[PDB]
This record gives structure tokens, C-alpha cells and sequence, in this order.
């Protein structure tokens, strides 16, 4: 183990695969700009007790 | 098949059988809907590959009332390929001159008869064994509760009850 | 870094205490030492719910 | 946090060990979870103990009362947890045997206690072992069922192997019905034909025997044995082991346990005892003679119905039976106790010694109910 | 991590580059730099971190 | 998608005798990067409910079919006083293995309900927690069903895992009520495990079978022994040989297939 608050000892892991970058095109810009029901450019965060945005 | 001569001793008799050695052939002497294999020392085989002189049976009066139905033994199922009774071992001419074993057929109060005098019932409640009848060290019967006796003079035609 | 490689394996939570069965080893210590240590770690001065004899 | 209760049995166990063992912390170190607490309660068990537990506690109390101080013992089939270590006093060697390997510490005990797994129902292991009293409770029927033999055969093998032993007193949990078979519903249904039990709460079953057969085997083993059938205590004296260690009783359960004890009694056997002749019937309403020789004109005897005294023989006019007499017969050196009883059951006949020392026990005997034969 | 599920980035930490001379021992920036180095090398917290922080 | 595929082979006294050294074992390249990639991909893409529930139902169905040779009826029956080694965490339903409720109520349609079910393991919620690789204070059970794995205590070492398998076989045979049966899982079948089982477990067992409910690509196998604490001469057979061959070869084929598919959340180009 611990630095000032105890961290998991006895094991150690990390990711292995990384996705390749995707260039951003005008079609993508337009599709993001006309926010459809399935994929908006935002995402609501809500409280953990009242369960409201 | 069995030889022309048979003895009633601790060594008993032995029969020969023709069958494919793939099987196991336990006894399974049934009495009711249940089967009650219940023959650890009554039957005994040497090596199924040869004739192996199967069924070293130790005969006693109970066989006269007991049909055996030699069955096959497998892992999942039992007696599925071959299952037939020992038809002529159902009935044997018992030599009254030589002593024999006196196991009981069933719990339902079977009465022993020597020559018609109606000896005391074997499975009678509160039974006292006669001094002549000797109890074998290991009872040769399907039920472990039933002991084994010896009856040298006559002692045939075990009457039902 | 002498530690092995494996993801965190977390057990589950339960709202009530669970029974435990101890198991013993070879090493030994002094009985008075154990009693002093349990006196250091104890929480005895509390009023428990009595219950019912019969 | 670790919660638990203590008990005088716990203190008696703690009085044995010299060095306190150390657990291995793996089972607690592995815990990477969250277990919410709860308020502590002294008598946590809200449904009360079960009848099996009550019967086991009756057995344990009987063992603890039988064992004295500074006596070498050996229990047959104790289990992974040596519960007997909490029963008998903390100043006596307690070498016990069981087929399954133990779970108790090794070393760090004041008085020597040894463990060993060797299938006690076998030949060639007792000649080296030492002991005075031997206890085998709730294990003999299990072994008989395991080896697939009859209870009488298993008992005879046990007695023949114990003949090699050096013990003198012997008390075991024999398996015999001492009353009209009732088949207690839901806990024990007896099979008249095959003579099995089929405990429905554990899916177990093992054979049993009868009193005359067991006594005949014991007599064939030793001629001077003094068989005695310990009676169940209606006075609830065994309740100490339950209440003093935080266990609720649940009276229906204790009643079921009392009903179930009569089919699984425990006989006590004294290898060095005093034989005594008897008659055939000993049925109530009829005369009953009894011969006991060689107590040199000091014959303070007292047979017990269950635990109360009856015919203390210091004055026959104060007995609790319809009639009783005694005579010395100096030429023969044997008393002829003839009396008539009024209640069927088992009597102890404690036979207080002709001296200031404690009483040396004699055998027990059962009296049969009245006959139903009448003629005018 | 699952060894068969790709991520959009192998490490998220920052690794403060220049201004460390202005922040020495027992400062939150220094301690967070140490923790970010540990997380990049592949350590794990003994306490489970929720899916939606609070 | 779907349920699990069951593959079993049970002992028969008529096939053949074969030494442990003649049996196949775990492949060498089993803990490699690409191998773990394939296994993890297949596990992620598998669509099933409770793996433990599926496995346990299949194993119990295939286990209540055996019948002993020493008698006629069968090994397992109703009211057996079972013990469940390796009880587990919550499963989004009850806080115990999801087989206990249906198997007590008599819902599996091939199993009679037992008398009671006691639980043990590090991650149990309604039973004691103990180290099952060592003796511990407990009663005796006519049927112990062990699901404890050799990963939590095996410190990422095949030899240590094999030794743990040996110790767990030893414990599970000490705690199994002479005349009953048990079920143990083997994560990493190796020739040391086969030799130990042949030398120590077979001579004290009446019959056995070993099954494999296929739900995810791996080489785990279950071992079921019947009628413990009874002398007998038993050995591995040609049936077990063929079973192990097909087992390992289908593992190899599915691994070679799954190591050619794309990742789980890949972006195609
Ligand atoms: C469940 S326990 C109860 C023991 C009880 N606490 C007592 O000692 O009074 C029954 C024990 O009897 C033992 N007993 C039954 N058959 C065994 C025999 N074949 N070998 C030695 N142990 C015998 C078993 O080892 C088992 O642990
Ligand atoms: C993969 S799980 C099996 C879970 C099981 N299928 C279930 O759902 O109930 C293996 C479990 O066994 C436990 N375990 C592993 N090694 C053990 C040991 N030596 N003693 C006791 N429990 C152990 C672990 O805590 C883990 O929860």
C-alpha cells in the first residue's frame, strides 16, 4: 502492498488489445449532427439515490 | 448344464455354461416386484472367457421354492440382453440320506417337516432352534437375516404357511 | 515486481454473517500470551439480547 | 469481527492444552467480500435444538457422569472434532480412535491425548493400547451398516476384539428396543421384518438386535460380567449440558428425544463383577427369587426402579414393592432375595458394598407385565 | 481486462512532464503522479470502484 | 447458443486395461497468449444463462442413472443427505447455487429429492467456510458434490494445481460415508492426476464414470466415483482412452477455429 491507501497486491493485470483509429469524415459529422434516437452526441448522468438526471 | 452327480457340502456343485464372455451374469433371485440379487456366496464364477464352471451353487431346500432368473449386468441397466430362470434348478431330487442346508425361503412363517410329523415352524415368532440343527457360520440365503441350518435325516417338503 | 499477473477476483456480499470453521497448524505460543492478545482485541463490555431458554 | 459463546465445557477443554495452537489464516485471508454484521444474541437458536441433538447430549452427559478423575479412557469413533475432550475431566489421558482423520491439534496438551485412525472393528491393534473404560456411542450401528453385517455379529466382533484389551468397565451405545416397537413418525420407523431403522432426517439405517442376544454375547465373552441398562432420566438432569452452553430446548423436541431414547439405550458392562442367579419369569404378581453369594453377612442392597430407591434391605418394612424378604444362609454364604413386584421395567440392584466404601454394582434385571391367563 | 476485448486506449494516465519542481513531497499532485504510474504499470485497487462514481 | 452438450464414458469390466501413462493429457501450449485469447473470445460470445446450473443439472441427470453390480437397483436414491463442496456467490437469484431449490423440490424430472443439502466453501453464504484441501470438523455425507476449482489456491502452477487435485480427492474420499458416491471436477487433467487416481482411488471404489457438459471451450472434466470404501480391482480402459482423445481433439479444433475470428468489440476495416 500500500502507498497510503491499500491497493490490491498479489496480482497485476492490464488490457492487451487496442482498437485502430478511425478518421472523421463529413458523413460522420452530419450523422452525429442529426442526432437520431439510437446515437446522440450526449449521454445522461443521473443521481445514485433519487435516480434522476 | 451340470454333471450327473451333485453334492451338498461347503464346496457344493458346479455347472458349465455357454455364453459370450462379454457379460457378467449376476444371480438376481427375485421374490416380488423387487429382484433381490442377494447371492454373494451362493453363486460364484471364475473367468467368463472360458467355460469357467459357473454357478458353484450350495443347494438347500429353499431352491425348491425359488426360481433364480440369471440376469445380465451393465452400468446403466441390468438384465437387458439375457434374462432367463434356472428352470431345472428350480426343482432338484434332494437325497434324504445326505444332510443338507435349511435356509428359509421367505419371512412368512414357513414350517419344517421331516417326514410328515410337522416339525416346528422355521419362521415362527419366538422360535427355538432344535439341538440337532446346526447354524452355518455364513448364512447362505438371499436375506442376511435368515440363518442356515443342517438337516441330515429326511427333512423334505417344507410346508407353506 | 515479484507479484503474479491475474485480474481482480471479487467474491460476493451477503447481508448476514456466515459460519466459520477453524483449522489448526503446528506452531504454538503461550496461553497467557493468547489471553492478553484477546484482551487487547476484545469488545466484551456490551449488553447482548438475551433470547429464550425454553 | 468473530462472534461466539463460551461454556463450562469450553473451560474444561481449555484446561487441558498447555500451549494454545495457532490456526492457519488462509480461509480468512481469502475473503475479499463484505459480510454485514448483526446484533449479538446469547441464545441465538430460535427454533430450539433438535431431537437428534438432545439424544446426543443425553449420551454425552452419561459419559461425563460415568468417567471419574485421573482415569485412562479410549473412545471408539469420536469424529473430526473430539467432543469427548470437553466431557471428561482435564486430568486423564483420552486416547481415541476414528476411521476418519481428526481435525484437532497435535501436541500441546497437559495430559497425553493421542489420535489414530485404524478401523477399531478389526484385529491386531489393542494389545499395545491402554485404557480402563471404553465408550462407543452412535458409531456401532454405523460400522455395522458400513460393513453390511448384522448388529449382533458386529457386537460380537467388537467384544471379541475388546477381550484382548485391558479395560475393566465398558459402556457403549448398543442398539436394541427396550419397549413395544412404536415407529416414531417422521424420525424413526422400525422395520419388523428386516430389522432396520431408516432415520428419515439423515437417510441412514442400520440393523439392531435384542436384549437377550446381547446379554448372551456378553456372558460368552466374560462369565463374571455385570450387565446393566442405564435408565433414561425423567428428571432432566442432562439439561445442564444444553442450558449452560446457550441452546434452546423446544419441549416437543425433548419429548421426541425421550421417546427415541428407549430404542437406542446404552448398556454398561463391568468385566470384574459379581454374578447372581435368577429365575425364569420375574413377572409382576408372582414370586421372584434371587441368589447372590459371598458378601460376608453385610448385605446392604438397594434396587432402583429408575433412580429412586426400592428395598434398601436395611428394613424390609420400608420397601416400595408389595412384598420382599431376605435370608443369609450362613452355611452357603448366599442371600435368597424373594419378593413380588408391581411395576414392569428394569431394575439396577446397586448392591452397596459391605463396607464404608462406595457401592459395587451388580447386574440389572427386567420384570415382565402380568399374564393374561385366567381360569374359573 | 479480458485478453479478448479491445479497449480504445492502453493507458489513460497523464504522466506530469515539466512542473514537478514546483510540487515536491506530500502534495496531492505528487501522490497522484505516483498512483498514475502504478496504474499504468498494472496495479489494482483492493477496494472495488463503482461503475458510476459519487 | 443453446444448452450444453453432454459427453460421458462409464466403467465397464469388459473393455480393456490400460496404464495411466498411456492416456493423453493437457497440451503444452495451453497457457499461451493466443490460446487464452481464443478461450476468452469463445466465453464472451457464448450466450447461456447460469453455467453452473446447466452443468449441475446435466451431471445429476447423468449421475442418477448408474446402478451398482453388488445389488440391483442403483447407487443414488431419495433422501441421501448430500453435501455441496464449493458453494458459491450470489447468482442474481438466491444466494446459493441455483440447483439446490429445484433439486430439493423435485423439479429436475430425473432426480429424486435428497433429505438435506449442506454447503461449504470460501464464497458460501448459508454454510461454513473452510479450506476443503484439509480435514475439518464435520459429519458424514452419503453424496458429496464438489465444484471447487484448482485456480484460487493453485498459484498459477500446473504442478501445484495437480497436487491440490490430489489433496481434494483425498479429502472428498475421507468425507463421503462408506457406501456412497462423490463428484469432483478436474480443471487441468494431467498424467500425474491420472496416475494418482489409478493408484489411490480406483482400488477403493466399486464403479465410476467421468462426464463433460460442454458449455465453454476448455479442458475441464468431471469425475464421478460410486460406492467408496469398498475393495475392488479397477483400472482405466479403452473407453476412457477414446473419450479423452475425442475430448482433447475437439478442444484443439474449437481453439484453432476461435483463434481466427476477430475480437469481441473490434472495428472492421
Ligand atoms: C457421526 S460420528 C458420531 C461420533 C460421536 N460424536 C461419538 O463419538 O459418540 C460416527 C463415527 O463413528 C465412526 N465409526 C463408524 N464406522 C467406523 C469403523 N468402520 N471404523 C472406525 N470408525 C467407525 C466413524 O468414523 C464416524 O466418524
Ligand atoms: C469456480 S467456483 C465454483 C462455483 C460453483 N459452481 C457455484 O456456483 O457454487 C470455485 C469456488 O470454490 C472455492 N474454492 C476454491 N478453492 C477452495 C478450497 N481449497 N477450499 C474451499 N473452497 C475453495 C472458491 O471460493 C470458488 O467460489
Amino acid at each position: 502492498a500500500n502507498v497510503w491507501g491499500v491497493r490490491l497486491a498479489d496480482s497485476l493485470s492490464s488490457p492487451t488489445i487496442e482498437t485502430r483509429t478511425r478518421h472523421y469524415t463529413l458523413h460522420d459529422f452530419y450523422s452525429d449532427l442529426d442526432a437520431s434516437v439510437g446515437k446522440e452526441p450526449w449521454r445522461p448522468l443521473r443521481n445514485q439515490r433519487t435516480n434522476e438526471i | 448344464a451340470w454333471p450327473a452327480q451333485l453334492d451338498f457340502t461347503i464346496a457344493g456343485t458346479d455347472v458349465d455354461i455357454t455364453v459370450n464372455p462379454y457379460y457378467r451374469l449376476m444371480a438376481f433371485v427375485k421374490i416380488d416386484g423387487q429382484w433381490q440379487i442377494a447371492n454373494p456366496d451362493k453363486f460364484q464364477f471364475f473367468s467368463s472367457n472360458t467355460g469357467t464352471l459357473v454357478m458353484n451353487v450350495k443347494l438347500d431346500i429353499a431352491d425348491r421354492y425359488l426360481l433364480y432368473y440369471i440376469r445380465d449386468v451393465q452400468s446403466r441397466d441390468v438384465g437387458f440382453y439375457i434374462q432367463h430362470p434356472l428352470q431345472l434348478l428350480n426343482t432338484i431330487t434332494l437325497p434324504t440320506n445326505e444332510d443338507l442346508f435349511l435356509s428359509a425361503p421367505d419371512m412368512r412363517e414357513w414350517a419344517v417337516k421331516e417326514s410328515g410329523n410337522t416339525i416346528c415352524i422355521l419362521n415362527s415368532p419366538g422360535f427355538i432352534p432344535p439341538q440337532d440343527w446346526d447354524v452355518l457360520t455364513d448364512t447362505i440365503s438371499w436375506s442376511p437375516s435368515l440363518p442356515t441350518y443342517v438337516v441330515p435325516p429326511g427333512d423334505y417338503t417344507l410346508t407353506p404357511l | 515486481l515479484g507479484m503474479r499477473i491475474s485480474a481482480l477476483q471479487s467474491l460476493s456480499d451477503t447481508p448476514a454473517p456466515v459460519q466459520w470453521l477453524p483449522q489448526y497448524t503446528i506452531d504454538q505460543v503461550a496461553v497467557d500470551e493468547g489471553d492478553a492478545m484477546v484482551s487487547q482485541l476484545t469488545q466484551l463490555p456490551l449488553r447482548p439480547d438475551y433470547g429464550s431458554i425454553w | 469481527t468473530i462472534t461466539s459463546r463460551r461454556s463450562p465445557a469450553s473451560a474444561r477443554r481449555k484446561a487441558r492444552l498447555r500451549y494454545l495452537p495457532l490456526i492457519d489464516p488462509r480461509s480468512l485471508e481469502v475473503q475479499a467480500r463484505t459480510i454485514l454484521p448483526s446484533n449479538p444474541v446469547l441464545f441465538d437458536n430460535i427454533n430450539g435444538a433438535s431431537p437428534h441433538v438432545c439424544l446426543t447430549m443425553m449420551y454425552n452427559f452419561e459419559v461425563s457422569s460415568a468417567v471419574y478423575d485421573g482415569d485412562v479412557v479410549l473412545d471408539l469413533g469420536t469424529g473430526p472434532e473430539a467432543k469427548i475432550l470437553e466431557l471428561i475431566p482435564s486430568t486423564s489421558p483420552v486416547t481415541c480412535v476414528d476411521i476418519r482423520p481428526t481435525a484437532q491439534p497435535n501436541g500441546c496438551w497437559n495430559v497425553r491425548t493421542t489420535f489414530l485412525e485404524l478401523d477399531y472393528l478389526s484385529d491386531g491393534w489393542i494389545t499395545g493400547v491402554r485404557g480402563d473404560i471404553v465408550t462407543c456411542m452412535l458409531s456401532l450401528g454405523a460400522a455395522a451398516a458400513g460393513k453390511s453385517m448384522t448388529f449382533d455379529a458386529a457386537f460380537q466382533q467388537l467384544v471379541r476384539v475388546l477381550t484382548r484389551s485391558t479395560a475393566n468397565v465398558l459402556l457403549i451405545q448398543v442398539n436394541c428396543p427396550t419397549d413395544v416397537i412404536r415407529t416414531i413418525k417422521g424420525y424413526l420407523e422400525i422395520d419388523q421384518t428386516n430389522k432396520r431403522y431408516k432415520f428419515p432426517k439423515f437417510g441412514r439405517d442400520e440393523p439392531y438386535s435384542d436384549m437377550d442376544s446381547l446379554e448372551r454375547i456378553c456372558r460368552a465373552a466374560w462369565p463374571n460380567c455385570s450387565i446393566t441398562w442405564v435408565p433414561l432420566s425423567y428428571d432432566l438432569r442432562w439439561t445442564k449440558l444444553a442450558l449452560l452452553e446457550s441452546t434452546t430446548l423446544s419441549s416437543a423436541s425433548v419429548r421426541i428425544a425421550e421417546l427415541m431414547y428407549k430404542y437406542m439405550p446404552i448398556m454398561r458392562i463391568d468385566i470384574h463383577g459379581l454374578p447372581m442367579e435368577k429365575q425364569g419369569n420375574f413377572i409382576v404378581g408372582q414370586n421372584c427369587s434371587l441368589v447372590i453369594p459371598g458378601f460376608n453377612a453385610q448385605d446392604v442392597f438397594n434396587c432402583y426402579f429408575n433412580s429412586a430407591l426400592a428395598f434398601s434391605t436395611e428394613d424390609v418394612n420400608s420397601a416400595m414393592i408389595p412384598q420382599v424378604t431376605a435370608q443369609f444362609d450362613a452355611n452357603k454364604g448366599e442371600w435368597s432375595l424373594d419378593m413380588v413386584f408391581s411395576d414392569a421395567g428394569i431394575y439396577t440392584m446397586q448392591a452397596l458394598v459391605g463396607s464404608n466404601a462406595n457401592p459395587v454394582s451388580l447386574g440389572s434385571f427386567v420384570v415382565d407385565s402380568p399374564d393374561v391367563d385366567i381360569t374359573d | 481486462a479480458r485478453s479478448a476485448q479491445p479497449v480504445t486506449r492502453l493507458d489513460q494516465c497523464y504522466h506530469l512532464r515539466w512542473g514537478a519542481q514546483y510540487v515536491g513531497e506530500d502534495s496531492l499532485t505528487y501522490r497522484l503522479g505516483v498512483l498514475s504510474l502504478l496504474a499504468t504499470n498494472g496495479y489494482q485497487l483492493a477496494r472495488p470502484i463503482p461503475k458510476q462514481l459519487t | 447458443i443453446g444448452e450444453a452438450l453432454s459427453y460421458y464414458v462409464d466403467y465397464n469390466r469388459s473393455h480393456r486395461v490400460v496404464l495411466s501413462s498411456e492416456l493423453p493429457q493437457l497440451p503444452d501450449t495451453y497457457f499461451d497468449g493466443d490460446e487464452q485469447y481464443g478461450r476468452s473470445l469463445f466465453s464472451l460470445a457464448r450466450k447461456v444463462g447460469d453455467r453452473s446450473l446447466v452443468k449441475d443439472t446435466a451431471v445429476l441427470k447423468h449421475a442418477y442413472q448408474a446402478i451398482d453390480p453388488n445389488t440391483g437397483k442403483e447407487y443414488l436414491r431419495a433422501g441421501q443427505s448430500v453435501a455441496y463442496f464449493g458453494a458459491s456467490a450470489g447468482h442474481s437469484g438466491a444466494d446459493q447455487p441455483l440447483v439446490i431449490e429445484p433439486w430439493m423440490q423435485g423439479k429436475i424430472s430425473g432426480v429424486p429429492p435428497p433429505s438435506s443439502v449442506r454447503q461449504f466453501g470460501y464464497d458460501v453464504a448459508k454454510g461454513a467456510i473452510v479450506d476443503l484441501a484439509r480435514p475439518f470438523p464435520s459429519g458424514d455425507y452419503q453424496f458429496v458434490y464438489s465444484d471447487v476449482d484448482q485456480v484460487v489456491d493453485g498459484h498459477d502452477d500446473l504442478s501445484i494445481s495437480s497436487g491440490l487435485v490430489e489433496s481434494l480427492l483425498d479429502s472428498c474420499v475421507h468425507a463421503t460415508a462408506p457406501g456412497g458416491s462423490f463428484v469432483m471436477k478436474i480443471n487441468f487433467p494431467t498424467r500425474t492426476v491420472w496416475h494418482y487416481i489409478e493408484q489411490k482411488i480406483l482400488p477403493n471404489v466399486t464403479s465410476y464414470m467421468l462426464i463433460k457438459p460442454f458449455v465453454t471451450n476448455n479442458v475441464e472434466v468431471f469425475f464421478v466415483a460410486f460406492g467408496v470404501h469398498q475393495q475392488s480391482a479397477l483400472t482405466w480402459t479403452s473407453g476412457v482412452y477414446f473419450f479423452l482423445v475425442d475430448h482433447f481433439y475437439r478442444y484443439e479444433t474449437l481453439s484453432a477455429i476461435s483463434r481466427q475470428l476477430p475480437s469481441f468489440g473490434y472495428v472492421d476495416d
